[PDB]
RNA sequence: UUUUUUUUUU
RNA sequence: CGUAGCUGUAGAUGAAUGCUAAUUAUAGAGUAU
RNA sequence: UUUUUUUUUUUUUUU
RNA sequence: GGAAGCUGGAAGACGGAAUCGUUAUUAAGCGCCAGGUAGUCCUGGACACUGAAUCC
């Protein structure tokens, strides 16, 4: 009766990726990419180094962290009254998908470099 | 016991009481309940049936088992008991209304026995003539047609006190 | 009319002298959860969070009182009380 | 989205799309 | 019974069916018997022909055991478990020991106790006991009489874990131990060779001591020599911590010897994969907001496993799904264990199996009237599905 | 109102 | 598409949704608790 | 369709 | 200005009296957008489904 993804079983907010079996909405994609910043930075070789707090696991969980994962994360579901009919959200995931590549972040299955893909 | 009571927030149904070839018995498709039609003194009584959801472990009948069909065995055999002890079986000496049973008024512009009543949407009327058969030939028929006509669709019409 | 708003100010008061006590464990309801929203400050959402650290089930009955339960379901409820 | 007719539209319009939200009171 | 004998229905007393199926009946069929007003009445079973084939099957496996017969189990998908409730009680009549579990489910979604360990395999003290005491209740006289083999002691865990693939989830902690301490022998060039030689020889020394002496398994020393395996009552005694060892003891003596026919039996297999009502805090962010998998239980693993069946000399295993517990969906059957080969895809009845149901209900004065001028108009109302069938005529007087 | 997969369990 | 059918929970005496240390979006600017 | 499916329905259109 | 998380002991089970009218795909419910040239309403305009009864 109340499924979720209709009655086509939608799924417009999920990434595949081409190596294992692992998928995640793009609510845990920005708590990866934060948790993970360690390999990023020494990847590519203050003011760069702003976000190092962030990367506690501890920090996430408190008043504090809840707070900037929400901020980054505007919800691009939600829009204007106006977008009714033709003019409907589309996927975002096209987005998503080449920054999480482009970043060459860990996946957390298997080590492997930018697999991600749109699914 | 004998009101009629729409839920706002619920789906619309055509024949929301369904009825069997047994006299005493009825089936509420509204809230899933089973329920039995007898007249007591003057009045129609049900005794409703829970069937929702909440033991022994040799067989799923009987005591708590919160299952479709206990309304069903509970009813069968609450039949019985009025039957065998004879209680109450007795004819509806109570009356429906002024122009007989309910469902059937007489015209105002002419002398005629209008039977309406809806079938897939749908309806009839006209129905048969009274000066060309009196007020008592005519009468006969006009109540011949409602109990025939629901016998093949089964559909239970409730009757009011007034 | 006016009285009302008085005598209602006693049953704030009357939770103070409830407090003191890790966690209120006596309730109304049979599951734990349910019967954990009773306390200030939790909801549904925070009654849940608490249940989690647990390692319950959702609707499981109130086990028996014990000294060492009570240092673990304390300790749980400032770590979600906090956000 | 004033009432609780056209504010719940937008929940459930969501829950459609792959998304779940809480539903609960309004 | 053969060919010449299809769709008709089977007499069963109903003192010797209970005894035969003490758990209870196979199925919905609890709801169905409960409508009948005669409490003397026989109950009687529908012999479709997907028995047949299934039966037949059987009948040239215990004869080769006195690589023709099959050794795997089947699946029933698409009235699927209507065969269980007479292909049960038929093969427990010829002395087969028959594993009945028409509701696993109910160790998973009920009160219950959970602790979690190293093995990450969560186990339920409550729901252990229960396990064994339902199947001794009609498997018994012959458990006792089996022997106990020796080369299968006390290899297994609290949990039921094997000590081969316990101990494996310490190797990170000993792995940073050793490193630390091998500063004493790296501190004291010759050959730029056998100096580096030399000292890795220093780790496979110490490797071997460390994997035999911090671990410290349970070889279920309560029990030093057994006799038998019925004999384990010290397992009903404890709960606290004797309780899931035992139960995967069991589980593995009955693959190794082979002195009888063994069966298993595991309904409404398709709510085992799903997602559990228990919570935790090992969700992967968003996938299971906070809840336990039902296949990462103990007692639903240990009958959530088909690949298995080879090593089961004695006989096999077979799952049916018919409920609407939840959505078949497309129902990957390659993915799970199961082969394109061993599925069994039942159809609706047909119309002879149809005017035999009717006329079985109406001996057992179900209905009022049923006049033989609407018999074949009620097909196409309902389908000729069984669910809709009983429902249908349920409801209303019935034809 | 919520499904498995790239493999290390006798 | 919504009340679906179907099917789990508590066959609610306790489901009222406004108040706000706090963020989401449009806009050049909608700020302070 | 006995190696076939694995399922609710809208406000213009197969000219 | 719109929506959302968390938190929740704002004032209500009063009255079967009385005033606003419906000529049946009427009445009663529920769901969607077109325009108002950035956002911006519980009204107005406009489409579709379930759809009972009476002496009018």
């Amino acid at each position: 009766a109340r499924r979720v993804g209709g009655i086509g079983r939608r799924c417009f907010l999920t990434l595949h990726c081409s190596a294992c079996s692992f998928f995640f909405q793009t609510s845990d994609a920005i708590k990866l990419i934060l948790t993970q910043q360690h390999h990023i930075l020494r990847k590519k070789g203050a003011s760069k180094f702003s976000l190092l707090p962030l990367a506690d696991a501890s920090l996430l969980l408190k008043r504090r962290g809840a707070l900037v994962l929400r901020s980054l994360h505007g919800d691009p579901l939600v829009g204007s009254r106006r977008q009714r009919g033709e003019f409907a959200p589309q996927a975002p995931t096209a987005e998503m998908a080449k920054m999480l590549n482009k970043s060459c972040v860990p996946c957390p299955r298997c080590k492997r470099e930018g697999r991600w893909e749109e699914g | 016991r004998q009101e009629f009571f729409w839920p706002e927030k619920a789906r619309r149904t055509r024949v929301p009481l369904y009825q069997n070839s047994r006299p005493n018995l009825v089936y509420d498709q509204r809230f899933r309940r089973f329920m039995c039609m007898w007249y007591a003194n003057g009045v129609q009584v049900f005794r409703p049936f829970s069937c929702r959801g909440r033991l022994p472990d040799g067989l799923g009948i009987g005591r708590g088992s919160g299952t479709w069909e206990r309304a069903r065995a509970k009813a069968v055999v609450l039949l019985k008991q009025l039957q065998r002890q004879g209680h109450l079986d007795r004819l509806a000496k109570p009356d429906v209304t002024r122009s007989g049973v309910r469902g059937v008024y007489f015209d105002t512009e002419e002398k005629l026995w209008v039977a309406t009543w809806n079938e897939h949407g749908l309806r009839r009327f006209k129905a048969f003539p009274t000066m060309e058969m009196g007020f008592d030939a005519a009468y006969q028929a006009a109540v011949a047609v409602r109990r025939q006509k629901l016998r093949e669709n089964y559909i239970f019409s409730m009757q009011r006190n007034r | 009319r006016q009285a009302k708003k008085q005598t209602k100010l006693a049953a704030k008061n009357a939770r103070k002298m409830k407090e003191s006590k890790g966690l209120l464990l006596e309730g109304k309801k049979t599951a734990l959860c349910m019967n954990l929203m009773q306390n200030t400050g939790i909801a549904w959402y925070r009654s849940l969070q608490v249940c989690k650290h647990l390692e319950m089930h959702r609707r499981a009955p109130v086990p028996r009182v014990t000294a060492g339960f009570r240092e673990k379901v304390t300790q749980a409820v400032a770590v979600v009380k906090l956000g | 989205c004033m009432n609780k007719k056209n504010r719940l539209a937008l929940r459930k319009r969501r829950r459609r799309m792959g998304e779940r939200v809480s539903l609960r009171y309004r | 019974v053969g060919v010449e004998d299809v769709g008709r229905f089977r007499l069963f007393d109903r003192h010797r069916l209970v005894e035969l199926l003490p758990e209870g009946l196979a199925g919905e069929l609890s709801r169905d018997v409960e409508m009948i007003p005669s409490a003397t009445s026989p109950i009687g079973v529908m012999l479709r022909k997907a028995t047949l084939e299934l039966q037949m099957q059987l009948e040239l496996f215990a004869r080769v055991h006195a690589l023709a017969a099959v050794q795997r189990g089947f699946l029933l998908d698409g009235g699927k478990s209507c065969v269980l409730n007479y292909l049960i009680p038929w093969a427990r009549e010829n002395n087969w020991l028959v594993v009945y579990e028409p509701l696993p489910s109910r160790y998973a979604r009920e009160i219950g106790d959970i602790k979690r360990s190293s093995a990450g395999v969560y186990i339920q003290s409550s729901f252990s006991q229960e396990f064994l005491e339902r199947l001794g209740r009609f498997n018994r006289r012959l458990l006792e009489e089996l022997p106990v083999a020796r080369r299968c002691y006390g290899q297994a865990a609290l949990d039921g874990v094997h000590r081969l693939y316990a101990e494996r989830s310490y190797h990170s902690l000993l792995e940073k131990a050793l490193e630390k301490d091998l500063d004493e022998i790296r501190e004291q060039l010759d050959s730029q060779l056998r100096e580096e030689i030399l000292l890795a020889r220093e780790r496979l020394a110490l490797w071997h001591t460390y994997r035999r002496e911090v671990s410290i398994p349970s070889m279920k020393s309560r029990l030093p020599n057994p006799a038998s395996v019925w004999e384990i009552a010290e397992f009903g005694l404890q709960n606290e911590a004797f309780a899931t060892q035992a139960l995967y003891e069991v589980w593995e003596q009955l693959k190794k010897q082979t002195q009888l026919n063994v069966l298993i039996a595991v309904d409404e297999w398709n709510e085992c994969f799903p997602v559990s009502e228990y919570v935790s805090m090992r969700y992967e962010g968003t996938r299971f907001n906070g809840h336990i998998p039902a296949f990462h239980l103990s007692t639903p693993r240990l009958l959530s496993r088909f690949d298995d069946a080879q090593q089961f000399q004695r006989g096999l295993k077979i799952c049916a799904t018919s409920w609407r517990r939840s959505n078949r969906r497309d129902y990957r059957p390659d993915l799970l264990g199961v082969r394109q080969e061993e599925i069994r895809t039942v159809r609706n009845f047909s119309p002879l199996e149809f005017a035999n149901f009717v006329a079985y209900y109406h001996k057992k004065k179900i209905l009022h009237e049923f006049p033989r001028e609407k018999l074949d108009y009620f097909y196409m109302l309902s389908g000729g599905n069984g669910f809709q069938a009983r429902r249908l005529l349920a409801s209303l007087y019935g034809g």
